[PDB]
């Protein structure tokens, strides 16, 4: 160390072959040879010195066995180096050819020395600072030496064996071990070992009695929130569940059951739906969904709640394109099977309870039946609507209301739901041979007399609806007849009191005349008269003036003249004086025309009375 | 003459590492054709090393590799070179996936059983030692299944080392390794010298029967029949019979079912006196077991286990249980009892049969289920 001490080892010579042989003949102890050899001043470079093999050979010669030579060498070394430093030097020397054999022998004797002290592999884990490697533990130069000592200890102490994963857990917690492995699999140099250690961790958790519940949080599945199915930790958890089931047959719990432990239906079901939409999780989600459905069926969960949980209440106008609609329909079918009418929950009941009325469902079906990929499901939903109407014995007018056809107005005949109405009408009439209903029954329920008559008259002018409108007008006449309608009441209902002017060209008046003729054709006690209704509605003067006006028009001249003669007869039967008749007549005619009508009236008055 | 015909083999070799798994599987399936095209020496030197070093495929490919390597001896030059198949299979035996590593163990057993003793000593013993000391649990699990291949031809020092290694595996810190050791214990013990069968194998068995986990203990108890069939009556009574007696009244019905299955077999091994003092009460309890499966297992054997017995002991102990089983609630219990109850007409003798078995015979004749009837009526 001191100055001029360096410049005297310049002069002081190496012992040499002769000096070694003389020492051996004198049985100089190996520690002494080590001190005189220049190996005191090598430190961690000891094994790299050209004189180290010389000392090793000498010490081997003085001893009897390789073990004795190694023990003497270690005793000389275990008083000059720490356990870590010596182990690191030995590990480095083991990777080199000249020193591999001696380094291995020294490591063997070193491990025996530790074992005789009964330092456990945990103790040597402490000694090597493997506590402190952390995320770099797998790259520690002393990890291999620790593994060698662990194997030796397991061999010599079969009753007290251990593993690397167990020790790492004991000193890092499950959390530190998990994040160490996660970091290690990001470096390709330590990826394979990290995967092996992850498998070891699963086995350790099984050994320590951990359940799938605990390993759920241990894999940090909770940290994935609502997107756990996408995690590789989820696959690890499924593997753990398989292992656990093999270990505990009677406590076998499925994946869905544990998910229910950590999630309730309200959030779990949407997770499965979303995962089902994603191709990568398509299969797993499907299986879970399958199990979930069975579990609802065992619990007898209502199809309405199943509808809500599957998010179908969010579909709105896209309900029939929702991928979960088929699953829900199948679940409802399974739920209702072997149930009776009062105990079953049908698709139409769920639709209505979810605020999707019959008309909305029918419109969605009409749209979806045009698209090939939704046609089958659309037809199933249509069957559900018809079953719902049939089960409660709905009449065709009830179905007309259920489709909201009373709110459609003029175009009700061209609405896509009109086909549904007529389809149900055919079905109902076929199923009720004695109670057949007419196509007009729904319209009559939905629209009043004047509105319906005007609708039919308007539709008659359109070629696409003329045939149907003509048939329906005849049906409406029969409908009024069956309902005992007095013609003079119907006149008021049709709003024909509005104007006597032009009434002889009013199409609504023509419809009323059709009903009047039909009413008189079925033998009333009193044959109903048109002139009576006109007089009651408008009065003598108004009717007579209108008749005078209409007689001047070629299209109404004949009818106007016939009505005028009928009016004169009516006045005669009620004993009207010629003065009153003249007063009425000359509100609508001149002196001479009024005079001749007066004379004709007087002639037939005399014929009747005189 | 050669290049054109073997171009397709080159295509198969190329497809060995194709992106599509189907082509990789097809090339694996045609490994023998590729090897024949290569020649033996170079199947040994190019192909086997390629399979060893490129092993990161899907489990289907690895399983196919294990299957093919299990029957690949002729394509490497025959028995003399069979050992060159060991390394790859060894790697495959460390794969976690059950089917892959189990197939690798089966293939290792095939190749070893075809290997000859000098080659066994030179390579298979070292393979077994490496697997047993492996730092991954799958390696030790696999190691448990290849001890019987290497033990018979090993030198005495290696035999002692192998016994110690199996004892260590029984003691393993990972339960699955201990389960594998229990599973293969009987089969390994079949190859051990009598001297060490009654000391080292007994130590392994007793350690397993006292294991802290249920599954290890159940697997160990399953091996009682094999171990007893391998032992002298003295050691059988001393070591196995108490285990049977203790586990016949374990809280686990599966363990009791195992014991009920093995009782009759152990009866021959132990002899009449131990069977009377030890096996009969255990059998009686199993016949009157809480679980229907155990009762079925015991009832299927009342006849066999009365045939070896003294008719006095049979009448005193077995008949009451037979009566209760006749009026048992389970139709399967009644079926199992009826299928064998007739066999006791000669064993008991006319005098005893008349007092004891007559009523049960007629009752079983008038059973509510055609199973029991048919079982008793067919064997008349």
């Amino acid at each position: 160390v001191p100055g001029f001490e360096k410049l005297a080892n310049l002069l002081k010579p190496k012992p040499g072959l002769k000096k070694l042989l003389k020492w051996a003949d004198a049985k100089k102890p190996p520690e002494t040879v080590f001190t005189r050899l220049r190996l005191d001043k090598t430190g961690t470079q000891l094994f790299d010195n050209t004189d180290f093999p010389v000392w090793a050979a000498y010490t081997r010669s003085v001893a009897q066995t390789d073990s004795e030579a190694s023990a003497v060498m270690l005793k000389t070394l275990v008083s000059r180096y720490s356990d870590e430093v010596l182990s690191g030097m030995i590990a480095a020397a083991k990777k080199s050819s000249k020193t591999e054999s001696i380094a291995t022998k020294l490591e063997t004797e070193q491990m025996r020395t530790w074992l005789a002290a009964k330092k456990t592999p945990d103790d040597m884990f402490l000694v090597f600072k493997l506590n402190k490697a952390g995320d770099d533990i797998l790259s520690s130069p002393l990890l291999s030496a620790w593994t060698n000592y662990m194997k030796l200890s397991n061999k010599e102490n079969p009753k007290a064996q251990t593993t690397l994963i167990a020790t790492m857990t004991k000193h890092y917690g499950d959390s530190g071990v998990s994040q160490i492995l996660a970091a290690a699999r990001k470096s390709p140099a330590t990826q394979s070992t990290a995967k092996r250690l992850e498998a070891e961790q699963v086995q350790l958790w099984l050994k320590k009695g951990r359940t799938p519940d605990d390993t759920f949080t241990l894999l940090s599945l909770d940290r994935a929130g609502d997107d756990l199915l996408a995690s590789p930790q989820f696959n690890t958890w499924m593997k753990y569940i398989n292992y656990y089931n093999k270990e505990n047959p009677d406590e076998k719990t499925t994946v869905l059951a544990k998910l229910m432990t950590h999630f309730d239906d309200e959030e779990l079901t949407p997770i499965l739906v979303v995962a089902r939409k994603v191709p990568s999780t398509e299969s797993t989600a499907a299986k879970l969904q399958a199990e979930q459905f069975k579990n609802w069926l065992s619990a007898d969960k209502s199809p309405e709640e199943a509808f809500t949980l599957l998010q179908l209440d969010k579909a709105g106008d896209d309900l029939l394109t929702n991928p979960q609609l088929t699953n829900w329909l199948k679940y409802t079918e399974n739920f209702n099977l072997n149930k009776e009418i009062n105990e079953q929950v049908t698709a139409i009941q769920v639709f209505r309870a979810q605020y999707v009325d019959d008309s909305r469902i029918a419109n969605m079906v009409i749209a979806a039946e045009k698209v090939p990929n939704t046609q089958a499901i659309a037809k199933r939903v249509e069957d559900e609507l018809f079953k719902g109407w049939t089960v409660v014995l709905n009449k065709p007018d009830d179905v007309f209301i259920n489709l909201k056809l009373e709110t459609v107005g003029e175009n009700v005949f061209e609405s896509p739901l009109w086909s549904f109405y007529t389809k149900f009408l055919e079905k109902y009439n076929t199923a009720n041979p004695g109670k057949e209903q007419t196509m007009i029954s729904g319209l009559a329920r939905g629209y009043n007399d004047v509105t319906l008559t005007n609708m039919l008259l308007k539709a008659k002018e359109a070629p696409s609806t003329k045939t149907l409108a003509t048939k329906l007008e005849d049906e409406l006449v029969q409908y009024w007849l069956a309902d005992k309608k007095l013609p003079d009441k119907l006149f008021g209902y049709l709003e024909l009191k509005e104007s006597v002017d032009g009434i002889l060209t009013n199409p609504v008046f023509n419809v009323w005349l059709k009903y009047l003729n039909a009413f008189n054709d079925k033998a009333p006690v009193k044959k109903a008269l048109m002139i009576d209704t006109l007089k009651s509605a408008f009065g003598d003067v108004a009717v007579s003036n209108m008749l005078f006006a209409a007689k001047k028009d070629p299209g109404t001249a004949k009818v106007a003249a016939t009505l005028q003669t009928a009016l004169l007869s009516k006045w005669v039967l009620e004993k009207k004086t010629p003065g009153q008749v003249s007063a009425i007549l000359k509100e609508g005619a001149g002196a001479d025309v009024s005079a001749k009508l007066l004379a004709t009236y007087s002639a037939k008055f005399k014929v009747r009375w005189g | 003459m050669i290049d054109e015909p073997l171009y397709p083999i080159a295509v198969l070799i190329d497809e060995l590492k194709n992106d599509d798994i189907q082509l990789r599987l097809n090339s694996i399936r045609r490994l023998s054709t590729i090897a024949r095209a290569l020649g033996e020496e170079r199947t040994r030197k190019e192909l086997i090393p390629f399979l060893s070093e490129n092993n990161d495929d899907d489990d289907e490919v690895l399983l196919a590799m294990a299957e093919e390597l299990g029957v690949f001896i002729p394509y490497v030059g025959g028995v003399e070179y069979a050992h060159v198949l060991l390394p790859p299979l060894e790697t495959l035996s460390t794969v976690e996936e059950t089917c892959v590593r189990e197939k690798a163990v089966e293939s290792l057993c095939r190749v070893g059983s075809q290997m000859r003793e000098s080659d066994l000593v030179d390579h298979f013993i070292s393979l077994v030692k490496r697997l047993a000391a492996g730092e991954w649990f799958t390696a030790r699990v696999s190691a448990c299944g290849v001890f019987h291949i290497a033990y018979p031809s090993a030198p005495d020092m290696l035999k002692t080392e192998l016994r110690s290694l199996y004892t260590q595996l029984c003691q393993d810190d990972m339960p699955m390794v201990r389960r594998a050791a229990a599973t293969n214990l009987g089969k390994f013990a079949a190859t051990v010298e009598s001297a060490h069968l009654k000391t080292d194998v007994m130590s392994m068995f007793e350690d397993l029967t006292q294991d802290d986990q249920d599954s290890v203990r159940l697997l160990a108890v399953e091996g009682c029949a094999a171990l007893g069939k391998l032992l002298e009556p003295q050691d059988c009574v001393q070591h196995i019979l108490p285990v049977i007696v203790n586990f016949s009244q374990d809280k686990s019905w599966r363990v009791r079912y195992m014991v009920a299955n093995q009782l009759y077999e152990l009866c021959e091994a132990v002899g009449p006196e131990p069977t009377r003092t030890e096996l009969v009460p255990a059998y009686v309890r199993l016949l009157r077991d809480n679980e229907a499966e155990v009762r079925i297992a015991a009832a299927g054997k009342v006849t066999k286990f009365c045939r070896i017995l003294n008719p006095e002991i049979a009448i005193q102990h077995i008949l009451p249980c037979v009566k209760e089983l006749s009026s048992d609630s389970s139709q399967h219990v009644r079926s199992a009892l009826a299928s064998v109850i007739m066999g006791m007409a000669p064993v008991l003798g006319k005098d005893a049969t008349i007092e004891h078995l007559l009523p049960i015979f007629l009752s079983l004749l008038k059973d509510e289920f055609p199973d029991v009837r048919l079982n008793i009526i067919s064997k008349l």
